[PDB]
């Protein structure tokens, strides 16, 4: 089923800061900050972490859009082949989620990749989580959906559970 | 794509 990352690193803070910092030419802004929020939330309902948001400077969860090269040592390629990464929790490129601009985005309402759904997989990523086995699971390596349980059992073993 | 750094 789930896997973590190596030395399974987390969020020890009570508290972790997030920021939208780009924005994609195919969606309005506030449906980004909508569909974000609600990919947070997926994850926190299960554990004993709170996410709050920034709107200026740096932020432990940097997300946002670009083309290209773009500041970390991964760039991105153009249309098609990877279409998004994040890194495993920690200081600096740690936690942020990048998403590749040469693609097309959709809210569920056009042709695209469903962001709701990319969203969730890569912050999944941001909090620690790795790849699955099971093909139920938003975290399968591959690409209307909930977490699966394995996606629940994989985040509770890493923070513990909420409730 | 998960990475580390
Ligand atoms: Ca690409
Ligand atoms: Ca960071
Ligand atoms: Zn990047
Ligand atoms: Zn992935």
């Amino acid at each position: 089923g789930y896997s973590l990352f190596p030395n399974s690193p987390k969020w020890t803070s009570k508290v972790v800061t997030y920021r939208i910092v780009s924005y994609t030419r195919d969606l309005p802004h506030i449906t980004v900050d909508r569909l974000v929020s609600k990919a947070l939330n997926m994850w926190g309902k299960e554990i004993p972490l709170h996410f709050r948001k920034v709107v200026w400077g740096t932020a432990d969860i940097m997300i946002g859009f670009a083309r290209g090269a773009h500041g970390d040592s991964y760039p991105f390629d153009g249309p098609g082949n990877t279409l998004a990464h994040a890194f495993a929790p920690g200081t600096g490129l740690g936690g942020d989620a990048h998403f590749d601009e040469d693609e097309r985005w959709t809210d569920g309402s056009s042709l695209g990749i469903n962001f709701l759904y990319a969203a969730t997989h890569q912050l999944g990523h941001s909090l620690g989580m790795g790849h699955s086995s099971d093909p139920n699971a938003v975290m399968y390596p591959t690409y209307n959906f909930k977490l699966s349980q394995d996606d629940i059992k994989g985040i509770q073993k890493l923070y513990g559970k909420r409730s | 794509x998960g990475l580390v750094x």
